[PDB]
């Protein structure tokens, strides 16, 4: 198990968030994609937690383990409740 | 407004951030850049607050600084004008998917389309300041 994370994952991640936004009226396929976007998210969170970019702390102040741990699922979230 | 070799300005700044910092190497500043363009392009409508969206901005920027500075960008010395937001997004992706040069580029050529140049640019040197000092 590879501990650090790669450029290439965490550029699908951010992707997979867009095309998300974008699912546009029974298209209930998107919720799945929320639930699969939370759970990678966690896991991307909890790798960064273990082995940290270091210089993005550095220049941001916070830690990146947080941003995916905690601030993107917390988007997920928001989308989720905006349903009906 | 829009800039004239300011490079010597922010290219110094980082270059004296980056100092304090042991553990620095490419592969994090390239990832952490890539994070930051889709934390700027999230503060947008494809929106959010204009305060908030120069800080991510600002924030790509300090990346794209350090990796020409990682490459040493020999004395290299473009302006680009983009009609969209996703004109932006063509660009990154083949400069990312299919790939220095451009990494620094982009943030700048933002700034002059999308904002004002000298106005990204007091953003960046208010927070290198907060962050210097906190280091």
């Amino acid at each position: 198990k590879k501990r650090e994370v790669t450029i290439e994952e965490i550029g699908e991640f951010h992707e997979k968030y867009l095309k998300l936004l974008f699912t546009n009226n029974d298209r209930k396929k998107a919720l799945a994609e929320i639930e699969k976007l939370k759970e990678e998210s966690i896991y991307l969170g909890e790798k960064l937690r273990l082995v940290p970019n270091h210089h993005y702390d550095a220049i941001k102040g916070k830690p990146m383990y947080k941003l995916y741990l905690y601030e993107y699922p917390d988007r997920l979230e928001h989308q989720k409740k905006i349903i009906l | 407004t829009l800039t004239i070799d300011q490079l010597q300005e922010l290219l110094q700044i980082q270059k004296e951030f980056d100092d304090r910092i042991p553990t620095l190497n490419l592969r994090d500043s390239k990832i952490a850049y890539v994070v930051e363009f889709f934390e700027w392009f999230n503060t947008l409508e494809t929106g959010k607050p204009l305060d908030v969206q120069l800080d991510e901005l600002a924030d790509m920027l300090a990346f794209g600084l350090s990796i020409a500075n990682q490459s040493g960008v020999s004395l290299k010395t473009l302006g680009k004008v983009y009609f969209n937001t996703s004109s932006i997004m063509k660009d990154f992706m083949e400069d990312f998917v299919y790939f220095e040069e451009d990494s620094l580029s982009l943030p700048l050529n933002i700034a002059y389309n999308l904002y004002s140049i000298d106005q990204l640019i007091d953003a960046y040197k208010k927070k290198m300041k907060r962050n210097h000092e906190r280091q």
